[PDB]
This record gives C-alpha cells, sequence and structure tokens, in this order.
C-alpha cells in the first residue's frame, strides 16, 4: 500500500489550532521525498532528523497534527519559543523530532468580509504542556472577583476569531501547518520507507 | 456589511476657518478608516489612513483622530485647494464608503 | 509614481459584449491587488471585485458572482473588466485602483484610475 497523505495535506477542512485535528499514521509505506520536493509549501523545517536522512530512518508510528495559524505566527511552531499560539494553543517540546511543513492557503481559507471560521484562545491561566489540546471554553477569571461563570468585567472569553481576507499582509495570510511528529517504543517499525 | 454615516453631509465656510467632519460606523471599526478627497469627475485622493497618519504629500493642515466607532475629521485652515468632496471609507472587513461630504464657499 | 490609465468612455447597447481596460505602470504589475470599483449615478462607492495578478486569484462579490469577469494580461500589464450581456443597472463610473496591502486589514486603496463612465442605452 501507500501511506495515506491525501486526506491530511489536500483535505478541504483544517481545524482550529485551540482544536488541532491530529491523525495516527502507521501500518504503511513512507513516501516523504514527495514531500520534500513538491517545492508547493512556502515552509519545511526539520529538527532532529534531516530532511533528507529521513526517507530511510523509519519508525513505529507517526502523528500529523494539522491546524491553521496567521503568517506571522508560523516562526513559534517550534521547540523552546513563545507567544500566544506557542503558550496557548500549541506548545512543542524541547526535545523534538518530528518537523513542520506550513504552505500559504491564501486562495482557500481566506474569503473577503471576514472568515471568521478559524479560532485560537487567547487568554487562560496556565502554561501548556507540550503535546496536549484543551477546548474548554469556560470564561476565566481575569481579577480576583468571581464572575459565576457568565462573561463579564475581569472575566474574558478566551477563544479570538481570526480574521482572514485575501486582501491581508503577507504576514497575516492564512497558513495551513501539517506537525510530523515520531515516538520510539517496544512496538515493531511498523512505517518505513521504500 | 457595514454602513458609515457622515456629519455634516454640507458645510461651508471661508478661507482659514476650522472644518471639522464627522464619520460614524454602524459598529467597531477600530481604527481602520481612510479619508479621501475628490474633485468633481476626478479620481479620489487618500489623505488619511488608519485613522491618524498623514500621506506624502499632503499638506499638514488635515489631521484624523478618533478611534473605536468616532472618528473625526479636522481642517486646521481652510483654503482654496481645500473645496472638495470627502469620504471616510473602513477596510477592517470589506471596504465600505460613506456617502461623502461637499464643501464649498461662504 | 504609480500610473493608472484607463480607456475612455463607451456607449453601448443593452445586451452587447463590453471589454473596458486598465493599464498599470509605474510598479510591478505581478505582486499589487489591483480592485474595481463602480460608483453609479445617485449611490456611494461600491468595489466589485479584485484580482491578484501572479497568482490569477480572482473575487467577485456574492451577488455579481456570475454577470462580470475580470482578467489580467502580465505580458501588457492591463486588467480587463467584461460583460458577458449588459445590463441597464450597468451605467456607472468605473475605477481601477492599486491597493496597498496593510496587515489585519482589507487593504488601502491607494492609487485610482483616471475613471470610465459607461452608459447603456437604446
Ligand atoms: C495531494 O497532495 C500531494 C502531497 O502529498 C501532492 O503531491 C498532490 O499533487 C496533491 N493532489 C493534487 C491533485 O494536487
Amino acid at each position: 500500500n501507500l501511506c495515506p497523505f491525501g486526506e491530511v495535506f489536500n483535505a478541504t477542512r483544517f481545524a482550529s489550532v485551540y482544536a488541532w485535528n491530529r491523525k495516527r499514521i502507521s501500518n504503511c509505506v513512507a513516501d516523504y521525498s514527495v514531500l520534500y520536493n513538491s517545492a508547493s509549501f512556502s515552509t519545511f523545517k526539520c529538527y532532529g532528523v534531516s530532511p533528507t536522512k529521513l526517507n530511510d530512518l523509519c519508525f513505529t508510528n507517526v502523528y500529523a497534527d494539522s491546524f491553521v495559524i496567521r503568517g506571522d505566527e508560523v516562526r513559534q511552531i517550534a521547540p523552546g519559543q513563545t507567544g500566544k499560539i506557542a503558550d496557548y494553543n500549541y506548545k512543542l517540546p524541547d526535545d523534538f523530532t518530528g518537523c513542520v511543513i506550513a504552505w500559504n492557503s491564501n486562495n482557500l481559507d481566506s474569503k473577503v468580509g471576514g472568515n471568521y471560521n478559524y479560532l485560537y484562545r487567547l487568554f487562560r491561566k496556565s502554561n501548556l504542556k507540550p503535546f496536549e489540546r484543551d477546548i474548554s471554553t469556560e470564561i476565566y477569571q481575569a481579577g480576583s472577583t468571581p464572575c459565576n461563570g457568565v462573561e463579564g468585567f475581569n472575566c474574558y472569553f478566551p477563544l479570538q476569531s481570526y480574521g482572514f481576507q485575501p486582501t491581508n499582509g503577507v504576514g497575516y495570510q492564512p497558513y495551513r501547518v501539517v506537525v510530523l511528529s515520531f515516538e520510539l517504543l517496544h512496538a515493531p517499525a511498523t512505517v518505513c520507507g521504500p | 456589511e457595514i454602513v458609515l454615516t457622515q456629519s455634516p453631509s454640507t458645510l461651508s465656510a471661508s478661507v482659514g476657518d476650522r472644518v471639522t467632519i464627522t464619520c460614524r460606523a454602524s459598529q467597531n471599526i477600530y481604527t481602520w478608516l481612510a479619508w479621501y478627497q475628490r474633485k468633481p469627475g476626478k479620481a479620489p485622493k487618500v489623505l488619511i489612513y488608519k485613522a491618524s497618519s498623514l500621506e506624502s504629500g499632503v499638506p499638514s493642515r488635515f489631521s484624523g483622530s478618533g478611534s473605536g466607532t468616532e472618528f473625526t475629521l479636522t481642517i486646521s485652515s481652510l483654503q482654496p485647494d481645500d473645496f472638495a468632496t470627502y469620504y471616510c471609507q473602513q477596510y477592517k472587513s470589506a471596504w465600505s464608503f460613506g456617502q461623502g461630504t461637499k464643501v464649498e464657499i461662504k | 509614481q504609480v500610473q493608472l490609465v484607463q480607456s475612455g468612455a463607451e456607449v453601448k447597447k443593452p445586451g452587447e459584449s463590453l471589454m473596458i481596460s486598465c493599464k498599470a505602470s509605474g510598479y510591478n504589475f505581478r505582486n499589487y491587488w489591483i480592485a474595481w470599483v463602480r460608483q453609479m449615478p445617485g449611490k456611494g462607492l461600491e468595489w466589485m471585485g479584485i484580482i491578484h495578478p501572479g497568482d490569477s486569484d480572482i473575487r467577485y462579490r456574492p451577488s455579481l458572482q456570475g454577470h462580470v469577469t475580470i482578467s489580467a494580461d502580465k505580458s501588457i500589464t492591463t486588467a480587463y473588466l467584461q460583460w458577458g450581456s449588459l445590463k441597464a443597472s450597468d451605467t456607472a463610473m468605473y475605477y481601477c485602483t492599486r491597493i496597498t496591502t496593510d496587515a489585519d486589514s482589507s487593504g488601502l486603496f491607494h492609487y485610482w484610475g483616471q475613471g470610465t463612465l459607461v452608459t447603456v442605452s437604446s
């Protein structure tokens, strides 16, 4: 067979960052070369494993987690980096093995008048430990006055809506991001290259 | 869809007078308002952008102020080249212009 | 200096085919959005569509999705507006504007062409 990268890259729907979509890929043959030589990807940055050296070296199972961020926020998808997205929405561990493929999607994910489908978390009381998602939409308490769950003074909505337009700045165009992550366990190497 | 209003629709003064033009928004536009000057039968020219920034080459008499939903255009000293019509165009969500305000001599 | 020059005014019969051009010079035609704005008599300024040469990305308003067609020819650096079939309500003043792009914004109509009156009558 072949590893099913078609329905994760060319998919028609990408999830927001506060609910980044996770897909477990295993028990297939890897063809990462097509990923590297496509030349349609704006950014393709790989840590731990060299892009030309991952074709032969293989693992047990990979996780492809995809989302949509701003253009200027794609620098934050990297180990040991700060910011709103890298702290409250998607944080990678310092010991990272997978890597990031981000390509512009201004002709798909941006619509004139404001594409408000994509959201990102802005406020929360604690930082994110690596590789997990929080979906809870409870109004957090900014001050010392309890808001009793209802929204009001000193208690803000954690989520904020992206406004994506085709005429935004090149640093604000909606970038579709996929992240590959590899793990080592006692399981045999199911996914390997040709 | 965002609709904007200008007050007053018509306003005339003399040379050297202080002219204040108010543009009001239906919803919140932060500061994404630009002010244009249009001569009759000519293409409009941008005067203020970001609601407070002067464009290169425009005389410093024009000034922009305000934020949120209340915006103000102020002309420090009216001069013969200032007589034209003005549009306040927002670009936060989708480009939309006001009804325009026409000024003339008194 | 950025210069946009359009064609002269047209007077056409309804149902015909009309193409109105706008030539752009003074900048790199392949890296700046150009938008078409229509000012019908008795109405305020109102955009119709945008086109970005280089990506061939053309977007119209929801109302005018299948009535007008925008096109570009980067060899000559002109932007074309064509009607499949002119109607009686298409009489207006048509502008071509080069959008100066600002972050977190819909872009600013910065430089305008001289405009072109189009009149439809029998
Ligand atoms: C689907 O995605 C692959 C990359 O994995 C790409 O090579 C291919 O061109 C895409 N399909 C189409 C029809 O473009």
